[PDB]
DNA sequence: TTTTTTTCAGACACCACTGC
RNA sequence: AGUGGUGUCUG
């Protein structure tokens, strides 16, 4: 049965850790994509740090732990399937969870029990650059503040493609929704920022997902231009990132 | 040192800037000036028989769009962009085997996406390829927004079988037409592939291989191939024509002249040691097809036999004198239809056969 | 069981009712009808509380078991209906069948009604049972032959005056459409309380809805009535009848020709129907085509039908109906020409 | 699954590509039916997929190939038309590539074996292609056909064609006796029925069907004479119409050649049933009831769910019609 | 060269008003006098063929509707309705890809939303483009509301092949056919379309464009396009005959006459001239073929002769007369012959060749010599 | 009813313009309506005969049946004006063909029989009569052979504009 | 007496039962 | 909403 004698990656990762890791980048990922390669989430392994990136081109998620573990260099894709059914079966914080990652099949040892899966063939895109690399504006919220306003707005989106266009002025942020009926929401919030008036739609139901993503209480955005897109991250840590690129309507 | 082993000459010599493609200048050309100028479409397809570069041409174009430069006509390497876009990483191209998502449900879970920004590029290139497959409610879905993307996409229909998509979709694309490769040029780029490989070869193999391939390079590279591996890694000339039927002695031209007589028993024994000697009955009757064009040639304008065949120059305007141009064209006509009824014939021999037997009993 | 035509329906209710009543036929007036006359009659001895059930593998046949046993607080005396499928008393409905038949009670009465059961495959068992105390009901459409006199008996039950061409009329437009025809006959009643129809009054009031199958088609070819088969044909066609059924049914009985026609030469036509196993009314019929311009239609109209075979069967286009009227047209002694034939 | 002696000199030639890493992934096989082409497609795969090769045979120990010999492999594949359908959907053959981009479940290459190209239908055929194309790393495909020219052009295009050479006439004749043991003209005019192919010839004789030809011969020993072609419809109306329709065309074809004083026919055991075909039947019309038989059994192969007896039928008739004086013959077209 | 001009005239040039369009005068005159008269049908569908204004005079009219003035058959541009319209994302003007949207459910959630009142135009113009795609059930769903909506929803349907409607739809609303545009109109459109780019352009090119577009002027914009990617942002007869891959029908024209007068040298030099300029070999069947029923229509009846070739009509009419029209058939049918024997000829120059030399065996009044 | 719709709206209207539309209504009383309104809408407020039959032949797609009528009449002009009708209509040319092929046969089988019309085509019923009453079927048969064979050899020709002609044109030819 | 149909591929449409 | 089945209609 198990064929697989050498392992690229082990890890022994305390269950909480990788729950947390797998629900801060789960929703990012694509569903019966074309690209095959972004039908899953990719392990990457650097130093002391384990980090899962999901996108499917229109969000990026990207959540790095520590292990204390050194550990090589590797990357890796688990298909949907896959990382949602060790998802599921990823119950009981007490056990830890044993990772067996080789070149072609993935194992997961949870509590007593044993887990196998296959890999993506291809190659996984870059994510530093899909991040800002000059972020220039730079806000701050409430995390519950800010995701309950988002809500409000998004009762009043366009039910088809749920997009808001986000306003940032000096401690300022405005969020307008419209759906194919003119049903017009307009939520505004006290931030603190400090840069110039700009204006950015984007989608709601990503960004919604990246709040709710981040369990925290303040919430730091970076922004580049109106083109670009927005770095969401929490201001307690810089161990979870999420890429958001706009609308062009 | 290959990315994991040797990856297949048809695979491994794509193209890989412009200037590297052979032929197709007037698609090249035109694209090179698009990408200057500034006249950039939103819709290119590229039409065209197999092998002759149409997923190539559009990657090279997909590769020029958005290559951190900028717009340009030749595409670098080193850089990100078109570093990814060679190696299947490059987020913003789409790769669309429309041979397999021909459903709707595809194509408008396609389009769904097509409003978002591109992730690093500044195309969100979408190259369809075998685009005729597609089914019609997947064409009529992709015309509105091929019609009008957004100012971020680019649409790169690649078509084996341009007549079966919709006029419409024609309609709303360039239409460019990758013309066959002729066999000067596409000996020169297997010469020059052979040679940047370092395989010895022979210059007769190459233009047998070039006459073979029917105008298309990616079959003169399977053959080449072939012939490697029979060859054991050399491209000579008998090892060729003995992979590729090739009728080298004029036992074609005995045939024809046996025929000719509306002789049967000799062109009934001809036939038996042809199939005795493993003779490809597509290349005898191409052979006699030619051979009965050049004795129309002769009976037109004498002195029109190509020196090539001096040897046996006599015997053919011997024919060209004898027999009258009505009997030598319904020849060639049967033994043209007998070539395109060949495969729907219950054997090769039996269809050949069937074919000199029509042939062999129109005067008596 | 005692097996009855509904003209004698009312006679037997008013003997007695038996445990079991099944209505059975291809025609759905006359089960229609008869469904009625059984309730109406059972209402009048008591049972009051109706039910209804459609035989089906979804069905659910514990509430029908429940009903069957319990009773009531009201109109205990109850009766209960079923409604066959179209293939009929399938091989997974026999078992529950003879479960009814065993979970039964002089209280319930029983009615079935479905198309025809053929006899020969679904005997015994179930049906053997209720024939100790029970009434089959044979409910079927009347044929070309026999429809004018039941239209005739159906108007004057009506009190209606139906003359030879209004009665022809009725019999042309409707066939295989009982129920239609009598809609037609009250529609006219309700038209003029007069009561009498004559030729123009039924001509006005009247659409060619019809209904025919394909052997309809074919005994129509085989007897060469040009006008019958091409109505047959166009009603075929709007109905939405797959042409590919016709193209069987119609070639069984041209190659039984062809084999017929060559056969004959050297044995009389009764032997070699006897050798074929063909039916008596089959067997006239048969014997006034072989001898009406054969040996040419049979190989020039199997050409033919070869040709609309090939050209269904390659493309997904279909427009075959006209070519299967050239063969409507081949086979009625109406000769045509070789450039439709051959194509 | 069998191995026929012909087959090991290609196997060489083709396996040999196979281990210095330059072997096309996509290599089609051009054989006549019974040739081997299965047999040598399937040690191609065994060879592949075995995690320690031997030589150029399967080593018969490692996982993969006790999985190969178990019937039961993640990573071999294979196309084979649905039970009771002589069609190879567009369905499987989308299964099978969306599966190509899974890696190898054992660690090692993916093959993917299509038993038949000819019987894919056209979507299925181009769902295959960019798969052929540039299929993932370690992905060895492999396709067999009658004859390559019946398939899609570009789905041929990007495959490396080995052709499958039937045995010398006097060898397959030594190898048929071997086999099985009847009359030398008997072996001789059954290989050159099927083709030259020793194993069509052999499934023909271990069949029935080289009764049901005997029951032909004999239907046409009556039906010559008397010009009563019709007959031969009890003859030829079966579930294998093709064959009888080829064996129909190609005593035709041997009386044509008589005709012309050939110094070898086709149906060299029955020379008085050619001989009557040649005396009574005149060229002209032995040349058209050859091209008609020959049209309908291409049509009876070809366009499916197509009815039998009434092609036979018709095709019988219509050799009768055409005996008859008076009437013209079928011309040749474009 | 210049910036990024990247806007094709495909899109740049979409008719913006009434005055724009290149000619579809049954459709634009019913239109501008309904409006003008107030005869506004709730809802009617243009059919045409591709690229002649279906989708463009829909606008147009949603234009005309919807703006801030009194209700006008002439659109204006300063009014804010008409400038969303045309720069997209306009409030009331429902464009509904109905390829995207063949499903019932779909259909459903449109209808439901009907009665809503538009928000800032006076009309909420529905415009189904492509209708044919809609499922059985969504047409019959749409029958409803097609036979009266709400007083301030018009439907605007456009498709391509108005025969796979239900009839049913076909009672239910206005009928309008845009017919494909003669070779004057296409030409006159590039002729303005290249003189509002300052793009220099040659007279040939366009008329070959013209001709090439088949009777679309979407496909002519396309070829438009192609042709000044061809040149260095010129239109020229060089880079339009290359880019068509046609010859001149002067050459043509020559091969036929060799063919015909049986000047078989004359046949093998224009052959083997053809094949110097690396122009397809069956390109050349097809434009003998054409030329030759060109001769055969002439014979029929004077005007059979087109502008656009008025350069050889003199000869053409010439050849008409000389020769019978049993001997063009016979050159049509020998041609078209080898056509479709060429692709199993061995070589597509020696195909053609074969073909021209059985053409001239054949010859009735000067057969090859025996 | 027409008649009296636009007599109650106080719309002008020329008699012949009603039966036009009658005809082309196929029977559906709202066909007719939309029509009308249509035909008003083509031209001010006045249901003109001109500008009613001018939309009638702008909407008309009945080509084919023409064709055969004006072939059959040889009447080369107007053969090759209908031509250019359903060239400029974006109308297919097999499928043109095919319905020509369709109709030669229907008229064919009505010479052999009159039962042969069906009720699938009461809108072309008269025409049908006249012309499998007045045409002998040796002439019908050589058209729908020269069809076949033209049909047989559309998809090699100059394109299927030409072809179509070409056969249309050895039709004329023949002239038997 | 019964006797009645090819096919591969694709697009919808409705209706369980689940699962929140 | 996911999954599975029935059934009908288009090439
Ligand atoms: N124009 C060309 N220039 C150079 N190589 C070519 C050209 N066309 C085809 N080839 C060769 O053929 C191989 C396959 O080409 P490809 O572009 O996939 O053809 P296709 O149009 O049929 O998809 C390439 O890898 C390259 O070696
Ligand atoms: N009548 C016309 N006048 C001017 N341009 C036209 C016309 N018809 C089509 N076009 C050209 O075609 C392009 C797209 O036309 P469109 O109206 O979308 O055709 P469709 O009816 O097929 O949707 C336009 O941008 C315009 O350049
Ligand atoms: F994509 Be090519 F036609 F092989
Ligand atoms: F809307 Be069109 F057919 F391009
Ligand atoms: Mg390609
Ligand atoms: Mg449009
Ligand atoms: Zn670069
Ligand atoms: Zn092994
Ligand atoms: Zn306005």
């Amino acid at each position: 049965n198990l064929d697989d004698w050498q392992s690229e990656v082990e890890f022994t990762l305390p269950q909480a850790t990788m729950k947390r890791l797998i629900e801060a980048t789960q929703f990012s990922m694509a569903h019966q994509d074309v690209r095959y390669y972004l039908n899953g989430m990719l392990f990457e392994t650097e130093g002391e740090e384990l980090r899962t990136v999901a996108t499917d081109g229109h969000r990026l998620a990207v959540c790095s732990m520590p292990i204390g573990q050194s550990l090589p260099s590797h990357s890796v894709i688990v298909p949907r399937k896959g990382v949602i059914e060790l998802m599921r079966m990823l119950d009981g914080g007490d056990n830890p969870l044993r990772v067996q990652i080789g070149s072609n099949n993935i194992r997961a040892h949870v509590g007593d029990f044993i887990f196998t899966s296959k890999l993506v063939d291809g190659r996984f895109p870059d994510y530093r650059r899909v991040l800002p690399k000059n972020p220039d504006k730079h806000l701050e919220a409430g995390c519950d503040l800010l995701k309950q306003a988002f809500a409000r707005a998004a009762i009043l989106s366009n039910e088809k493609f749920r997009g808001v266009r986000l306003y940032v002025s000096e401690n300022q942020l405005k969020i307008t929704a419209n759906n194919p009926e003119q049903e017009e929401a307009e939520e505004i919030l006290d931030v603190t920022y400090s840069g110039a008036e700009m204006e950015i739609g984007f989608n709601v139901s990503y960004v919604l997902d990246v709040l709710n993503a981040l369990k925290c209480e303040n919430v730091r955005m970076m922004l580049t231009d109106s083109v670009s897109s927005v770095q969401i991250e929490d201001a307690a840590s810089q161990s979870a990132a999420y890429v958001v690129m706009p609308m062009r309507l | 040192g290959p990315h994991m082993s040797y990856q297949v000459l048809a695979r491994k010599w794509r193209p890989q800037t412009f200037a590297d493609v052979v032929g197709q200048e007037h698609v090249l050309t035109a694209l090179a000036n698009g990408l200057s100028l500034g006249r950039i479409h939103h819709a290119y397809l590229f039409s065209g028989t197999r092998g002759v570069g149409k997923t190539s041409i559009a990657r090279l174009l997909a590769k020029g769009l958005n290559c951190e430069t900028g717009i340009t006509a030749t595409p670098c390497g080193v850089c990100d962009n078109c570093r990814e876009i060679e190696q299947g990483r490059f987020v913003d191209l789409i790769e669309i085997d429309a041979a397999s998502r021909t459903k709707v449900e595809d194509t408008r879970d396609l389009l769904d996406n097509v409003q978002y920004a591109p992730a690093r590029g500044r195309f969100k290139v979408y190259l369809i390829d075998e685009v005729h497959m597609l089914s019609r409610h997947s064409f009529n879905a992709l015309l509105k927004t091929l019609e009008e993307p957004p100012e971020h996409v680019k649409f790169l229909l690649a078509t084996t079988d341009p007549q079966k998509l919709p006029v419409t979709i024609l309609s709303r694309c360039l239409q460019f037409h990758l013309k066959a490769l002729d066999v000067e040029q596409i000996r020169h780029q297997l010469e020059h592939i052979l040679n940047e490989e370092h395989i010895a070869h022979e210059p007769r193999a190459l233009q047998l291989l070039a006459r073979a391939a029917e105008g298309s390079l990616r079959d003169a590279l399977s053959l080449t191939d072939q012939a490697i591996a029979s060859g054991d890694g050399q491209v000579s000339t008998q090892a060729v024509s003995a992979m590729l039927g090739t009728l080298d002695d004029d036992q074609a031209l005995s045939l024809v002249e046996a025929m000719v007589e509306a002789n049967g028993e000799r062109v009934m024994a001809l036939i038996n040691e042809a199939a005795a000697r493993g003779i490809e009955w597509e290349a005898l009757l191409v052979e006699m097809l030619g051979l009965l064009h050049r004795i129309a040639m002769v009976q037109l304008s004498p002195a029109a036999l190509g020196n090539d065949m001096a040897a046996i120059e006599l015997r053919m305007r011997e024919l060209a004198r004898t027999i009258p141009p009505t009997d030598i064209q319904l020849y060639y006509q049967t033994l043209l239809i007998g070539r395109k009824e060949l495969p729907y014939a219950p054997d090769r021999r039996m269809g050949v056969e069937m074919t000199l037997l029509r042939a062999l009993a129109f005067h008596p | 069981m005692i097996r009855l035509y509904p003209e004698q329906l009312r006679a037997q209710l008013n003997e007695g009712l038996r445990a079991a009543y099944l209505l059975l036929g291809n025609d759905p007036l006359l089960l229609q009808e008869s469904q009625d006359a059984v309730r109406q009659v059972a209402a009048a001895q008591g049972f009051e509380e109706h039910h209804t059930f459609s035989i089906d593998p979804n069905t659910d046949w514990n509430a029908i078991f429940s009903l069957c046993q319990a009773m009531s607080l009201f109109a205990s005396r109850q009766t209960l209906l079923l409604l066959l499928p179209e293939n009929g008393p399938n091989a997974a409905i026999n078992e529950q069948l003879l479960t009814l038949t065993g979970l039964l009670h002089d209280d319930l009465l029983l009615i079935v009604r479905g198309n025809k059961l053929s006899k020969a495959q679904e005997n015994a068992a179930w049906f053997t049972a209720l024939a100790n105390r029970s009434v089959q009901v044979t409910c079927q459409t009347p044929e070309q032959a026999q429809l004018p006199r039941w239209v005739a008996a159906r108007a004057k039950q009506l009190n209606l005056e139906l003359d030879d061409a209004a009665n022809q009329v009725l019999c042309y437009c409707y066939e295989g459409n009982l129920l239609a025809l009598a809609q037609a006959l009250e529609r006219l009643s309700l038209l003029w309380p007069d009561g009498k129809l004559t030729l123009p009054r039924v001509e006005q009031a009247v659409n060619d809805a019809a209904h025919f199958t394909p052997f309809h088609w074919v005994d129509a070819l085989l007897m060469g009535k040009s006008k019958r088969a091409l109505h047959i044909l166009q009603q075929l066609r709007l109905e939405g009848s797959e042409p590919v059924i016709l193209l069987r049914t119609l070639q069984r009985e041209l190659l039984l020709l062809v084999n017929l026609k060559r056969q004959s030469a050297h044995t009389p036509l009764r032997a070699l129907f006897d050798k074929h196993r063909v039916w008596q009314n089959r067997r006239g019929m048969m014997g006034e085509a072989l001898n009406r311009l054969s040996q040419t239609q049979l190989r020039q109209a199997v050409q033919l039908l070869t040709r609309t075979e090939l050209t269904l069967k390659q493309d997904y286009g279909q427009s075959v109906w006209a070519e299967l009227e050239g063969l409507s047209l081949l086979l009625c002694h109406k000769p045509l020409a070789d450039v439709f034939i051959d194509g | 699954m069998r191995w026929y002696p012909w087959l090991r000199p290609d196997f060489e030639k083709l396996v040999a590509s196979y281990q210095a890493g330059r072997g096309h992934h996509a290599l089609l096989i051009q054989a006549l039916p019974g040739m081997g082409d299965d047999a040598l497609i399937y040690a191609l795969s065994r060879y592949l997929l075995c995690q320690q090769p031997q030589g150029h045979k399967s080593c018969g120990h490692c996982r993969g190939c006790q999985l190969m010999q178990a019937g039961t492999h993640p990573d071999y594949y294979t196309l084979a038309p649905e039970k009771g359908k002589n069609t190879l959907g567009v369905d499987a053959v989308r299964e099978v590539t969306e599966k190509l981009n899974e890696h190898a479940r054992l660690g090692g290459a993916k093959v993917v074996w299509v038993t038949d190209a000819a019987l894919l239908t056209d979507a299925a055929a181009n769902a295959l292609l960019k798969t052929l194309e540039e299929p993932p790393a370690e992905t060895w495909f492999f396709l067999a056909t009658r004859e390559p020219e019946r398939l899609l052009a570009t789905l041929r295009s990007r495959c490396r064609l080995h052709y499958l050479a039937p045995p010398p006439e006097q060898y397959a004749v030594t190898w048929l006796s071997r086999e099985v043991t009847m009359s030398q003209d008997a072996l001789l005019a059954a290989l050159r029925l099927s083709a030259g192919s020793p194993g069509a010839a052999l499934a023909l004789f271990q069949g029935d069907n080289w009764q049901a030809r005997e029951t032909l011969c004999q239907a046409l020993a009556y039906s010559v004479p008397s010009g009563d072609w019709y007959s031969l419809l009890a003859a030829l109306n079966h579930e294998q119409a093709p064959a009888r329709l080829h064996w129909l065309a190609t005593l035709l074809m041997d009386a044509l050649k008589r005709h012309h004083g050939a110094a070898q026919v086709t149906n060299v055991d029955v020379p008085g049933l050619v001989a009557e075909l040649a005396n009574h039947l005149s060229p002209s019309r032995l040349q058209a009831i050859l091209g008609d038989v020959c049209h309908i059994r291409e049509q009876l192969m070809s366009v499916t769910g197509i009815n039998r007896e009434l092609l036979i039928t018709d095709l019988l008739l219509r050799i009768e019609h055409y005996l008859q004086p008076g009437v013209v013959l079928p011309v040749p077209h474009l």
